[PDB]
């Protein structure tokens, strides 16, 4: 048990991170041609407006997330909660179409299948633990977790310590949010990267010189 | 690194531009490569397609990666004089689409065969050692020669090999030619200039063995019998290049744009110049999009608003106030002023035959053919023999010519037009009207049934001191189009609302079309013509030209040209364009196609007649001769079936026969040996007593019915077949749709010339061998499918009537899989049949029966009437009462040798067509040099054959079009005949000589030839009978001149000797089945019209992914909205299609532009795509022919006599198919019979 | 004032055959792959219809185009660039594959492995190329409407017939159709450009054709939307757009492109055209939408005016391309004889693809007609087609200018006729419509004779200018992965150098 604690929360992250970053670079160099959001609301309109509205706005709002820390929790608990509710909804919906109709389940990949259904698991577990940090309304819950974080993207050994004693359930939330960085840059996830923030103060018109 | 470079963010950041709108940046553009590298290519092959379009289109094959990938036309054609726009880029969407097949899903890649034929084949060679006896223990035995054509159509193609199908075509060939007769073995493919060649290999090969040869262009219906008929020309039209220098044409069912894609800009860019165009299509087709008027006459009546032009044409520029143009035009190019003779009738006279030379005391001096000589008035009262008619041109020398001279004294004359002012008294002659019959779907005019004029005639002392009344061509043609002439006719007009035969007015009720439009365009047309010499044009079609009587649309329009002097001026003229018919290089691609480089006569047969024989049509026949009779005309001098004038015509020598006799005509030579007299002789002594019989007369007695068949360059299985479910029933003895009965079920009449039997022969073909790419219908129907090279995998030649220039069709790269080329598939069967063939056949001694030859001295033939010698009307002369009866030597074990090798007689007899003959001698050493010679074998010495590239220099070199050289003997021969020279012609191009290696660099004019009409000159564009017109050179008619009247006495029995209006015939193919099967859904008769689609041309490209995607999808046809919303039917609605002949199943298109009362689907659509099972046959839907049926016409039989004497595509029986009618009706059940589960239903 | 060339094309909608041989060689060499099989970069509709996609003129069903705000500037109707933005998770007027068609295939293999011993014959039905599924029936393609192909009620509701008692064009004998071939406009002010929040859409500054880079593309599919024209289709398959290139693997070495050389019809012009990239924003934001033609025609400047030569040359247009643009078919039809007019100038965008109203067979009358002024021929008048509806197509609503255009080409036909047939001059009809005798003879060279030297007049966009030809010239094409290509930093991962580079530097300077 000890050993896997120290793999999970000591060495893995670390591994996770590593092929996140070197990954996502060496596929953006080699790999722009497959830098895509692949959209698929061409070949079935039905239901994506809501689908996806639900599921992006829903899993932004929880991210812009992650006044003492116990506020925070209560904040995080009622805000967390609406968003992953329509998150949840999101994805389910997004999933359903994906598996079910016909044009979008005969054009899409597996990755797609796997990256979708990751996220849905972690957006059902991250609104269990609702309950669970409801026992700990003084933000005991929330400290150790934040304070892991903060040893690991610090590069401060023993971050798992932090964790001591804290709710099973937080324990698969962040192995899995971790798995999803490690599958990040082989999968359509890519399209976070590019959020073209620049397009609200661009010139209207481009134009490239002789190159 | 890209990522690297998202740091240099602002330093790519240049000048921004239209006040802070834009911003220039300095940004990395290598991605670009990605479609620059798509672009990229190999190289480019030049090439064309071998499709019947009449494109001729040389493209850019682009081959990438080693494989071909797309093409685009090629822009390097000659150019044409500065003032006429040039022909790049040509081309169109269904050629743009052919580098779809090559690798496509449906490309057929090995030899195929059905299983159980297969099954069959290969245990009978284990217990028969020759394949021969193979062969014979398989179709000697009803049921399994039964197991294998019940299952053509019907699944089980197996692969094979080229070893094993090479040996039992060639077993079956031998055991066929043995056993019933080398006539009994047949192949069809038609249009040769598309992809000479690959015609030549599969004709060559038959002809040599004595296979019989199956004509195209009377089958397709594209053969316009009134050519023949008015000029004694197959078919010769200006190029489109001429359209250019024309200042007025009218667009006459011919879609142009749609069906002349490639030509169009011709039409739209002479606009620019000052050209006025006018459409005439009964839909709001694509031709009228491009033109200034669209006049939009009831399908069919189309002759009627012709007549009404061409009266107001004779009204206003030839009696009110005369053209000199026209006048002297028609003076020295027609027959109107030639003299007929009146016969008497009760109380009125009828037009009879025309006057000759021989009815006169001294003969006019005409001492040879004078029986054969037309007579005219000079203009100072005295008769005379001018020079030109028919009777000149064999037997003498120098008089055969359009110069106004006495044929007796060689001095000049002037014939004189009408009678009118000189008669000895006014006669009424009756002429026979018939635009007050017809069907219920068309508007007729009550007038009677024989109209009576009165015409100035003169009465003459006859040679047999009888007399006899006489009148001009000219008067008639008057009088017939009914023009007043002051001798106050009843039955002529008063004034063009006059309603009587042949007036505006008259026209407007027949055709719709307001009388002012007939009369303004009628105006302007001969107007401009007068203005300009002639340099008004008609573009016509099968708009028209696939009716019924089709001989009056086209003459009623001939005629308006004549009467302005059209034809014959750059500008002006018939144009007639159907099928690529105009294979330039003529008369050295015939002796190579043919084997008349070898062997002389070839076994030409009409196809029309054939099929409608052999697929046994007739037995089915609901239009009589006698309904089509005249009504001046004596009934009963004219009983019979439609079928049985067919086999008078076959047995007077008129029609080709196939098969000919109803005996091995191998065997012949041998019972003659025995009786003691030469093989000709004992055949016609044979003949005559009835020993042997021509095959015609018992086409089911199981030994006259052809039992092979090849079929490439084809789909005559889905396309041309007009009565597809009785050529599968019959030919095939497959499962059929045929709805209606048999003569014989109906208790009807049987022919009187034909046996007749209850229960018709079924699968009369034994073996069903196709040569194709793609799996066509008739491939899916076939019994070996031979996998051939597409147009990008070979090597040939390609010319059409649109332009002057002779290009190739080339490799790009080796056929794919194991396909061959046409000519290699072809030589190999040659080769196997020569080895096969030992022990069975050696050198052989062939009767073969040869039908009097138009353009050949025997078309003299029957001068005054027609003598049936069965009927002991005359003697049986081969030759003139009767069909050549020729022997042929074949030397079966030497037909490789022959194939692939130029044979002796074009040293030993020469080369020639048209009738005239030249020396080919140095064009044979030229072939020695170029193509090499044999070894040894039998053709040792001869030049070789080996390639398509020898065979496509052989006729490169001996055609007068391609070889300057061969050009000017041939125009020196011409010479012989007119006194006149015409080696001028081709003099300054004396020395060109085209080489196929360089037309691959560069697409080539031919050279000016006698074998046509035009010119190839710089200065003025090819026009159809410009050297009639300006060399004085006759037209192959009787008179010379250009015949309006035709006076062979079926012609005039029939109606016919002048036009007239004839409405659509009655098929009588609804109101038998109409209701039979009703489904809930109303069911409504609608005109079934299949003019040719925009997804393909015929049924090749119809399967074409690209075709399929911009059209609808699969099988479609047109509604008008008032007709599908009478029916209930929506538009895409699954609709089915039916009459007695069969059905069809399809999607609808429903249409505005479409007109109540007609129904279109567009021709060849074929039976392999998107087809759903019929609600009425328990089958696979039906195509469009699985609705028409055949029915000749009896005066397309006519020969021995002139222009109308037979020649192969020259003249047969026609395949009509427009006056067909249909029961229409949304359909309920949506069945695929395919086990699929995947049914629908449509509801209400 | 910034001088900037783009190749220009006018299609002569007079002579157009609709035959669609210009679709298929495009679709063959560009979009045969799985993806945008779909996809029509150039694509011919019948008119009336609602063309491909379904009715794509409708703005505002779809939203394409540009609209001036009551300020007076310029904003694409999609919406701002927030607003965009905020429709990015799904962008709600995005056309459905079914406003396209469903792409399909048939299983012609089933007539060749067809069993043997089959009840029917067998046959090849249809196939999805999006599910693979067996299509029980085609319900739609992209030239569906070919040939008034549909019931009128249906066709009619073509966004052109706006304005226009149509009632009367049901009838039989008003029966009229014309053709509309179409590819990207190459506009001057590009609505996709500015929908596309990636910015991977651009205008090259050589030859003003708008590509969608392949690399940068991010799937965003807001610019299909953007696009008025509806030319942009999405790769279903890549997740990216692509569109109309303009052929410029072609137009770069002075080729036409594949549809202007394919054209049968021959009606394709292709021409250099001079514009002030300066008064782009200006012209398209004038207020009133029947000023964005002339404005345009402001736009564009004249080449033989020595004073734009200099300014051209000083802002890096080459020598040839001046040359070109003084024999421009192109400039002559839209600035001189005022034939060529711009597709749907209203969507303000400046399309650069222009064309020339059809004529089309006079109307039904009462009677055969009179001669009119032009005689024989045709008046303007007397055309069936309504000339209210080509304005609505080509000028804004505005049919003076699409009068004078019919009118010219009327007049051509008079003189030339006066010609050809009578042997005499008369400039009556010229004299009418404002041309002279040098003019007409002019307008028929190009026109009717259309020599494939007066139709494309394509100069070389001259890859070698701020380039290095050299090492290209001796190294493109080894396409054996070096990772090197398409980044200006020479540093990468893989360690590796460019095939087509030296990367021996000279020491001797
Ligand atoms: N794209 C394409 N091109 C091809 C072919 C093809 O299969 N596809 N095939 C070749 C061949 S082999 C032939 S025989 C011709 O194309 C036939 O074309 P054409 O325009 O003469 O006949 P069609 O029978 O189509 O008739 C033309 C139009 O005339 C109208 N029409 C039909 N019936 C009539 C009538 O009775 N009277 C009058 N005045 N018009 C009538 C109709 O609009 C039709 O499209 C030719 N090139
Ligand atoms: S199919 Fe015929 S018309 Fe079409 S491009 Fe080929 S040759 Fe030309
Ligand atoms: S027509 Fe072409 S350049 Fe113009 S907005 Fe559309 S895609 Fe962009
Ligand atoms: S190729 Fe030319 S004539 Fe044919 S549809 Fe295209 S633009 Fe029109
Ligand atoms: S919006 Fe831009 S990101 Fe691609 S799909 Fe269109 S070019
Ligand atoms: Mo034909």
């Amino acid at each position: 048990m000890q050993f896997l604690n120290m793999f999970f929360f000591d060495i893995y992250p670390y591994i996770a991170g590593a092929v996140f970053l070197i990954g996502s670079w060496l596929r953006y160099d080699y790999g722009q041609y497959t830098w895509r959001a692949a959209s698929s609301q061409m070949l079935d309109r039905k239901g994506m407006n809501l689908a996806s509205n639900l599921f992006h706005i829903g899993i932004l709002g929880i991210f812009v997330g992650y006044l003492p820390i116990e506020v925070k929790q209560k904040m995080a608990m009622f805000a967390g909660g609406a968003s992953g509710v329509l998150c949840l909804i999101g994805g389910v919906l997004l999933l359903k179409r994906r598996l079910f109709s016909p044009r979008v389940r005969a054009t899409t990949t597996g990755a797609d299948i796997l990256i979708l259904s990751l996220l849905v698991i972690q957006c059902a577990l991250g609104l269990l633990t609702i309950p669970f940090s409801a026992q700990h309304m003084d933000g005991s819950e929330m400290m150790k977790l934040v304070g892991w974080a903060q040893s690991v993207v610090t590069f401060h050994g023993g971050a798992s310590q932090h964790l001591d004693g804290v709710a099973f359930i937080f324990r698969l939330h962040l192995v899995l949010g971790m798995t999803l960085f490690l599958l990040f840059p082989f999968s359509r996830l890519i399209h976070i990267w590019s959020v073209p923030v620049e397009y609200l103060t661009r010139k209207y018109q481009l134009v490239r010189a002789r190159h | 690194s890209k990522f690297l470079d998202r740091f240099r963010y602002f330093k790519q950041k240049g000048e921004t531009f239209a006040d802070g709108h834009g911003q220039l940046l300095n940004t990395n553009r290598d991605w670009e490569d990605g479609y620059r590298q798509r672009w990229q290519h190999d190289k480019i092959v030049r090439s064309t397609h071998g499709v019947n379009c009449t494109g001729s289109c040389s493209w850019k094959i682009y081959v990438k990666n080693g494989l071909v990938t797309w093409e685009t036309q090629q822009t390097d054609y000659p150019r044409t004089r500065p003032d006429l726009p040039n022909h790049e880029p040509r081309g169109c969407p269904r050629g743009a689409s052919y580098s779809w097949y090559l690798y496509s899903a449906n490309r057929l890649k090995y030899p195929m065969m059905r299983k159980r034929l297969m099954k069959m084949w290969r245990e009978a060679k284990a217990l028969h050692s020759d394949p021969v006896e193979a062969w014979a223990s398989i179709i000697e035995d009803a049921d399994k020669a039964k197991s294998f054509k019940q299952a053509r159509g019907r699944g089980g193609f197996v692969r094979s090999s080229w070893q094993e199908v090479n040996e039992l075509i060639a077993a079956s060939n031998v055991y066929t030619i043995k056993n019933y007769g080398p006539d009994r073995v047949a192949g069809f493919s038609p249009i040769p200039a598309m992809s000479m060649v690959s015609y030549a290999s599969g004709a060559r090969y038959l002809s040599l063995i004595g296979g019989t040869c199956l004509s195209f262009y009377d089958w397709y219906c594209d053969l316009p019998p009134a050519s023949p008929q008015t000029w004694g020309e197959q078919t010769d039209v200006p190029e489109s290049a001429d359209w250019y220098n024309s200042s007025y044409i009218i667009a006459w069912g011919s879609n142009v744009p749609q069906t002349r894609t490639p030509d169009a800009h011709f039409f739209t860019e002479v606009r620019y110049k000052g050209t006025k165009t006018v459409a005439v299509t009964p839909d709001y087709a694509e031709i009228a999009k491009l033109c200034d008027l669209w006049l939009a006459p009831k399908q069919g009546t189309d002759a009627a608003m012709a007549l009404a032009m061409g009266h107001v044409m004779l009204r206003e520029f030839h009696l009110d106030n005369p053209s000199q143009y026209f006048t002297d035009y028609v003076r020295r190019y027609t027959d109107m002023p030639m003299l007929v003779m009146l016969e008497e009738r009760d109380g009125y006279y009828a037009a009879g035959r025309m006057l000759r030379a021989a009815d006169l005391v001294d003969a006019l001096g005409q001492e040879n053919n004078p029986e054969w000589k037309t007579v005219a008035f000079n203009t100072n009262g005295e008769m005379v023999a001018p020079n030109g008619s028919i009777g000149f041109r064999w037997g003498e020398k120098g008089k055969w010519n359009l110069e106004q001279r006495d044929g007796k004294t060689g001095e000049e004359t002037e014939l004189q037009l009408s009678l009118l002012g000189s008669q000895d008294e006014i006669a009424e002659v009756g002429f026979p009207y018939f635009g007050g019959d017809g069907t219920e779907h068309f508007n007729k005019v009550e007038l009677e049934n024989v109209l009576l004029h009165k015409l100035p005639v003169k009465r003459l002392q006859l040679a047999d001191g009888s007399t006899a009344l006489v009148t001009t061509v000219y008067d008639l043609t008057l009088a017939n189009y009914g023009l007043e002439r002051g001798l106050n006719d009843v039955n002529c007009a008063t004034s063009y609302d006059d309603v009587k035969a042949y007036t505006p007015a008259w026209a407007e009720q027949i055709t719709g079309v307001s009388r002012s439009q007939i009369i303004r365009i009628a105006r302007e047309f001969a107007d401009n013509a007068d203005k300009t010499h002639g340099r008004s044009m008609i573009i016509v079609g099968a708009g028209l030209n696939h009716w019924y009587h089709l001989d009056m649309n086209y003459r009623g329009l001939i005629n308006m040209l004549i009467f302005c002097g059209c034809v014959g001026q750059s500008g002006g003229g018939w144009a007639h364009y159907v099928g690529q018919e105009k294979l330039r290089p003529q008369t050295g691609w015939q002796p190579l196609a043919f084997a008349l480089d070898w062997q002389r006569p070839a076994r030409h047969m009409n196809s029309t007649s054939y099929f409608y024989n052999h697929s046994s049509q007739w037995r089915y026949e609901t239009v009589t001769a006698e309904e089509l009779l005249s009504p001046m005309a004596d009934k009963s001098r004219y009983t019979g079936h439609l079928i049985d004038f067919n086999v008078r015509a076959e047995r007077m020598g008129w029609l080709p026969s196939a098969p000919q006799l109803g005996t091995n005509p191998l065997t012949i030579a041998g019972e003659a040996e025995k009786a003691g007299m030469n093989p000709v002789d004992y055949t016609v002594k044979s003949l005559k007593e009835g020993s042997i019989r021509f095959a015609a007369e018992q086409p089911e007695n199981g030994k006259n019915h052809p039992r092979n068949l090849f079929i490439w360059r084809s789909n005559l299985l889905g396309s041309s077949g007009k009565g597809h479910e009785f050529m599968l029933k019959y030919l095939l003895g497959t499962e059929h749709g045929i709805q209606g009965k048999d003569l014989g079920q109906q208790g009807g009449v049987k022919p009187e010339e034909v046996d007749w039997q209850d229960n018709g022969l079924e699968g009369k073909l034994d073996l069903v061998v196709t040569l194709d790419f793609r799996l066509s219908s008739t491939c899916l129907y076939s019994d070996i499918i031979l996998p051939t090279a597409t147009w990008y995998e070979k090597d040939d030649m390609n010319t059409s009537d649109m332009h002057p220039f002779i290009h190739p069709l080339s490799a790009a790269v080796d056929p794919a899989w194991e396909a061959k080329s046409d000519w290699e598939i072809y030589k190999a069967i040659a080769k196997k049949f020569s080895e096969v063939c030992v022990g069975h056949l050696g050198k052989e001694t062939d009767i073969v029966t040869l039908p009097i030859q138009h353009d050949s001295a025997a078309e003299l033939a029957q001068p005054l009437d027609v003598k049936d010698w069965k009927k002991g009307e005359c003697d049986l002369i081969p030759g003139k009462t009767a069909p050549h009866i020729m022997v042929v030597e074949r030397d079966y074990p030497a037909t490789y040798e022959r194939f692939t090798s130029i044979g002796p007689l074009m040293e030993k007899i020469g080369n020639g067509g048209k009738g005239i003959a030249w020396n080919t001698q140095s064009e044979m050493d030229l072939l020695r040099k170029l193509n090499y010679t044999k070894a040894e074998g039998p053709a040792k010495g001869q030049p070789m054959l080996n390639t398509a590239i020898d065979a496509a220099e052989m006729i490169l070199t001996l055609a007068p079009e391609t070889n300057g050289q061969v050009a000017v003997k041939a125009w020196a021969a011409l010479s012989e005949f007119t006194g006149r020279d015409h080696t001028h012609l081709a003099l300054n191009k004396e020395d060109e000589k085209i080489r196929f290696r360089d037309i691959q660099a560069q697409p080539r004019k031919i050279i000016s030839s006698p074998t046509w009409s035009g010119l190839e000159d710089e200065h003025v564009s090819y026009n159809a009978g410009y050297t009639n017109v300006h060399e004085l050179i006759p037209w192959r008619t009787l008179s010379g001149r250009q015949q309006l009247y035709q006076d062979h006495q079926w012609m005039r029995d029939f109606g016919e000797s002048l036009l007239v209006y004839r409405p659509p015939i009655d098929t009588r193919s609804v109101k038998e089945v109409i209701g039979q099967k009703s489904n809930g859904n109303q069911e409504k008769a609608l005109n079934f019209l299949t003019p040719h689609q925009k997804w393909g041309i015929h049924s090749t490209y119809s399967d074409n992914l690209l075709m399929l995607t911009l059209g609808r999808g699969g099988p479609v046809v047109w509604l008008s909205e008032a007709d599908a919303k009478d029916l209930g039917i929506a538009d895409n609605d699954w609709i089915e299609v039916f009459n007695s002949n069969g059905a069809l199943t399809a999607r609808a298109v429903v249409s505005q532009r479409v007109p109540a009362g007609m129904t279109m689907m567009y021709h060849a659509q074929e039976r392999i795509v998107n087809l759903p099972g019929s609600e009425i046959t328990q089958q696979r839907g039906g195509i469009h022919n699985s609705v028409t049926r055949i029915t000749p016409k009896p005066t397309h039989m006519i020969g021995g006599y002139a222009h109308l004497a037979y020649g192969f595509n020259y003249y047969g029986t026609v395949g009509s198919n427009r006056d067909e009618f249909v029961v229409v009706r949304k359909m309920k059940n949506i069945d695929w019979l395919d086990g699929e589960g995947n049914d629908q239903v449509q509801e209400s | 004032m910034k001088i900037r060339s783009q190749v220009g094309m006018v299609l002569n909608l007079d002579k157009c055959i609709g035959c669609h041989t210009c679709s298929v060689t495009c679709k063959n060499v560009w979009t045969s792959r799985e993806g945008v099989e779909y996809a029509w970069f150039n694509n011919v509709e019948t008119k009336p219809g609602q063309g491909f996609p379904t009715d794509w003129e409708n703005q505002e069903k779809y939203k394409g185009g540009w609209i001036r705000k009551i300020n007076g500037k310029l904003q694409p109707r999609m919406g701002n660039r927030a607003m965009l933005l905020g429709k990015i998770f799904a962008n709600p007027h995005l056309p459905g594959i079914d406003d396209y068609y469903e792409p399909f295939d048939f299983d012609y293999q089933n007539l060749h492995t067809a069993p043997e011993g089959s009840k029917s014959q067998p046959i090849a039905r249809p196939r999805s190329l999006i599910t693979g599924e067996r299509m029980a029936k085609i319900e739609k393609g992209p030239n569906w409407e070919d040939d008034l192909g549909g019931e009128f009620d249906k066709l009619a509701k073509d966004k052109n017939f706006d304005n226009i008692q149509k009632a009367m064009y049901s009838q039989f004998e008003n029966t009229f159709m014309m053709y509309l071939p179409r590819l990207c406009e190459h506009c001057l002010n590009p609505a996709c450009v500015a929908t596309c929040p990636s910015g991977a859409i651009y205008k090259r500054e050589e030859d003003g054709i708008v590509l969608i880079d392949q690399d940068k593309c991010r799937g965003w599919r807001m610019c299909i939307t953007g696009c008025p024209y509806k030319k942009i289709y999405f790769n279903w398959k890549s997740g990216k757009s692509e569109k109309c290139i303009f052929c410029y693997p072609r137009i770069e070495a002075g080729q036409p492109t594949v549809c202007s050389e394919t054209c049968v019809g021959r009606i394709r012009y292709l021409g250099v055209l001079l514009y002030d990239a300066d008064a782009i924003e200006r012209a398209a934001s004038t207020e009133n939408e029947k000023d964005l033609y002339q404005r345009q025609l402001d736009v564009f400047l004249d080449p033989n005016d020595p004073k734009v030569i200099e300014q051209a040359i000083k802002d890096g247009i080459p020598l040839s391309v001046i040359e070109a643009a003084q024999q421009s078919p192109v400039y002559k039809m839209a600035m001189e004889w005022k034939l060529a007019l711009p597709l749907h100038p209203e969507y303000r965008t400046l399309p650069m693809v222009w064309y020339v109203p059809p004529l089309s067979p006079i109307q039904s009358a009462a009677d055969a007609g009179e001669l009119g002024s032009n005689g024989i021929l045709p008046d303007v008048e007397s055309l069936r087609i309504p000339v209210q509806y080509l304005a609505n197509l080509l000028t804004a609503g505005d049919t003076k200018p699409v009068l004078r255009a019919l009118k010219r080409m009327l007049a051509m036909r008079h003189y030339k006729r006066a010609e050809t047939v009578d042997g005499k001059v008369d400039t009556r009809a010229l004299e009418e419509v404002g041309l002279t005798e040098a003019q007409a003879q002019e307008m028929y060279r190009y026109l009717a004779i259309a020599n494939y030297e007066d139709r494309f007049v394509v100069p070389s966009s001259h890859r070698e200018l701020a380039r290095e030809a050299f090492p290209e010239k001796n190294g493109c094409g080894f396409t054996f992965g070096d990772g090197c290509h398409g980044s200006d930093t020479k540093f990468n991962l893989f360690n590796s150098r460019r095939i087509d580079a030296i990367d021996v530097t000279s020491k001797t300077e």
